[PDB]
RNA sequence: ACACCCAG
């Protein structure tokens, strides 16, 4: 029922790549190939 | 005062009839070809470096004001004659007027001996020639 | 042209004089207000975070010529003539003509970020008044 | 929402994590300069390209002569009756076919979507 | 008051010859600069081409500071002119020409990759990750 | 103490220059002039919410120009020299930018058509022989 | 056929076969430029109120109008009205345009 | 060889 229907996702915990880019990688996968 | 609405008919054609009186069918063609020899050709010769040579005895060939004559023909007697547009189409002749360049040479040379020569209107070979542009005889 | 295969555009930039990343992106970027075009352009300064000084970005174009050289400044020479004499003659060839030619390079890469926004139509091609005609003038004067 | 250039070597700032503090840290990765921000944000992408044309449309656009007029539709804060419409019709816009207006008044650049 | 009617009216002088030949300094206003820290400025040629149409180096504060490149415009004053006019204690302001116009922009002060590294450091062209690691190496 | 030591002392005083652009008529004039002592006049004038630049020409010279201002922040300039000493100084840092127009609007035109053609007296073009050369 | 080629290439007359499209011939009234020297509008645009290319910073270029002179770029400019009222001007009575 | 051109 909110009006922003915010979703929000966080790295697990134990994480040489760093995670600044990381989220950015993977937000571009969720965004191309992932399937709903 | 104001063209009115009935006499825009005769207006616009003798409006028209000016353009074609004054700037012709082919003016594209020939603006073009007089643009190419009373502007390019003198450009290309003054934008061309001038000529250094050595081996001391220096050299420098500087080049100038472009000349270019009325179309003439040669015959075999060598003397020139004034070629008719007419008579190009007849005896295979090519329509080309004689292009004379004028150069000045100077000698650099130890001694104080700088002599500055001169050459008027050195041929340097024939351009062919638009017909009725303003290079044309016609 | 007179290099084999292709550069990043940054790399020219810092070719051109101006080595540092503001001089850079005031070129490119003429408002900073604006975060697409800032972060359509972020990709090309990650691509040249190898080279920091203007003569190595001239030994990394030099060394993709035409003609490879042997010493380091043979290939710093060409690649500055290349840079100076066949890269937009246009705009001027001459010893202290780099930074009108930067800002029209600054104005090649701002005409391409705004057609990749689709903040301008592209340019079409059989537009005719991208076309010009050769009539016996310019036509004789390329043979003279 | 916006990175600030290098004050020592004129480069971009780049996020960083430091463990000290666990603080948002902007550090320049060409030289050795240090930076605390407090936007605390990275990177945000319009998915849906909702970005508002009334910015990006140039306010000198009502003086072109191509471009129609009509004074079925007046100026908010200028109050004058005619006014310049048009489509923006450009890319990342979606439909792209519904008007803008632009007020035609000297010194008076508001434009108005509708 | 006064300053809202002020009546200010200077006479303007221009010098023939002058001993002295004047230049530019330019600099960006991004680029902050401070005359206060400039405690010692030293101006040279840089030895790049190893005269007078070479850029000029410009070292503030030794190498502690920062440091300058000057570079001439491209363009010429031939249809344009700059002049100067200088407050004096006599009041009648001096106009003064110019002589050639410099910019100048800063150059940065750390560890800089060499050419043969920047070689061994261009195969990762895509795959390169953690920027902030190879200045770590260097 | 140094040959290469720029000279500052002007930059700590804070002095205050303009730079001025002018047309190539008025710098023709005075180089015509030769340096007399007087080649022209300024005249400022402030009202109470607006300034206005004007430069009035010497009627020894002819025988108005106004200098609107344009925004200083764009850039920072300052102004030095060298000497045949070779002793380099400053002398201040450019606090205002003015430029110069004629004010002459339609009636101009004539001066420019004939600086075109003073700036075409030396260009040449092909001209046409009525006789071949022999 | 482009929808350009209003006024100065003939709709109608093309051949046919394997060229069609490709030659054209102009109209009645077409006069193609035959050029001429950038010089004076050069002179005529560094006399007015543009600034130079070199003179200016990369912060004033976003609130100003770019100005190209056969397509090189030579500098910006602060009131584009007053400037195509005089550049119009000029080249209807033919002073130095 | 190239241009131009006929027919569908
Ligand atoms: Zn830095
Ligand atoms: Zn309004």
């Amino acid at each position: 029922n909110a009006e922003k229907l915010v979703l929000r996702i966080r790295i697990m915990n134990s994480d040489k790549m760093d995670d600044d880019v990381f989220l950015r990688c993977i937000e571009s996968n969720m965004l191309t190939d992932m399937t709903l | 005062d104001e063209i009115t609405p009935d006499l825009w008919q005769e207006a616009c054609w003798i409006v028209i009839s000016s353009y074609f009186d004054e700037k012709g069918l082919v003016r594209q063609q020939l603006d073009s070809f007089d643009e190419f020899i009373q502007m390019s050709v003198q450009r290309i010769v003054e934008d061309a470096p001038p000529i250094d040579l050595q081996a001391p005895p220096r050299y420098l060939l500087k080049f100038e004001q472009i000349y270019l004559s009325k179309p003439t023909h040669w015959e075999r007697d060598g003397a020139p004659s004034p070629m008719m547009p007419n008579e190009a189409r007849l005896r295979n002749l090519t329509y080309s007027a004689p292009l004379y360049v004028d150069i000045t040479k100077t000698v650099i040379k130890e001694g104080e001996e700088q002599l500055q020569t001169q050459h008027q209107k050195t041929f340097i070979g024939k351009i062919p020639i638009m017909l009725r542009s303003t290079y044309c005889l016609l | 042209p007179y290099i084999k295969q292709e550069v990043p555009i940054i790399i020219v930039f810092r070719a051109l004089g101006f080595v540092s990343d503001r001089d850079i992106l005031e070129h490119i970027i003429y408002d900073f207000e604006d975060p697409e075009m800032m972060e359509m352009v972020k990709p090309s300064l990650d691509e040249a975070f190898v080279i920091q000084e203007q003569n190595v970005a001239l030994n990394f174009i030099g060394s993709r010529g035409a003609k490879p050289g042997v010493t380091k400044e043979k290939r710093i020479k060409y690649a500055k003539e290349v840079l100076q004499k066949e890269m937009l003659p246009h705009v001027g060839v001459s010893d202290f003509c780099e930074t009108k030619k930067a800002y029209f390079l600054g104005y090649m890469v701002h005409r391409l970020l705004l057609a990749a926004l689709g903040r301008r139509e592209l340019d079409d091609r059989d537009h005719y008044g991208n076309k010009r005609l050769d009539l016996a003038g310019p036509l004789l004067a390329f043979l003279f | 929402v916006g990175i600030r250039f290098c004050q020592e070597c004129n480069n971009m700032l780049y996020p960083k994590e430091d463990k000290e503090n666990r603080i948002l840290l902007y550090a320049c990765r060409n030289c050795d300069y240090q930076q605390e921000a407090d936007n605390s944000c990275i990177y945000v992408n319009k998915i849906t390209h909702e970005v508002d044309e009334l910015t990006q449309i140039i306010a000198d656009v009502s003086q072109d002569p191509t471009l129609p007029r009509t004074e079925d539709h007046p100026c908010q804060k200028c109050g004058h009756k005619e006014a310049v419409f048009f489509q923006s019709h450009s890319a990342r816009a979606e439909d792209a076919m519904r008007l803008y207006y632009v007020c035609t008044a000297p010194h008076c650049g508001h434009r108005w979507t509708e | 008051g006064p300053s809202s009617q002020n009546v200010t009216e200077y006479v303007v002088r221009v010098p023939k010859n002058t001993t002295k030949k004047y230049n530019i300094m330019a600099f960006n206003a991004a680029d902050k600069v401070n005359f206060a820290t400039w405690n010692q400025a030293r101006l040279e040629r840089d030895l790049s081409n190893k005269p007078e149409d070479q850029p000029w180096l410009l070292r503030v504060n030794g190498k502690s500071g920062r440091k300058f490149k000057g570079i001439k415009k491209g363009g010429v004053t031939e249809n344009t002119s700059y002049y100067i006019f200088t407050q004096c204690p006599d009041g009648a302001f001096e106009a003064f020409p110019v002589h050639n116009w410099y910019n100048f922009t800063p150059l940065a002060r750390h560890r800089t990759l060499t050419a043969e590294e920047a070689e061994e450091e261009w195969e990762r062209r895509n795959k390169v990750l953690n920027h902030f690691s190879i200045m770590q190496q260097r | 103490a140094e040959r290469g030591e720029l000279d500052l002392t002007g930059a700590k005083q804070n002095t205050g220059v303009w730079l001025v652009k002018v047309p190539k008529y008025l710098s023709q004039q005075w180089a015509k002039a030769s340096g007399r002592g007087e080649v022209g006049k300024l005249r400022i004038a402030k009202t109470q919410g607006r300034t206005e630049v004007s430069f009035t020409l010497n009627e020894d010279l002819a025988n108005e120009h106004p200098f609107v201002l344009q925004s200083v922040g764009g850039q920072t300039l300052t102004v030095f020299t060298e000497s045949s000493s070779d002793k380099l100084s400053l002398e201040g840092i450019v606090v205002q930018r003015a430029e110069c127009r004629p004010a002459a609007s339609e009636n101009y035109m004539r001066l420019k058509r004939l600086q075109i053609e003073e700036s075409s007296k030396p260009v040449r073009l092909s001209q046409q022989l009525d006789k071949v050369v022999t | 056929l482009h929808n350009t080629l209003w006024g100065m290439v003939c709709p109608a007359e093309t051949p046919e076969g394997h060229a069609v499209g490709l030659v054209k011939n102009l109209a009645l009234m077409a006069y193609i430029s035959v050029g001429s020297q950038p010089s004076p509008i050069l002179e005529f645009l560094e006399e007015w109120s543009m600034e130079n290319l070199e003179e200016i910073s990369p912060a004033a270029i976003a609130d100003a109008t770019k100005i190209f002179v056969n397509g090189c770029w030579v500098g910006i400019h602060k009131d584009p009205e007053q400037l195509m009222n005089t550049l119009r001007k000029l080249r209807r009575q033919m002073d130095i345009i």
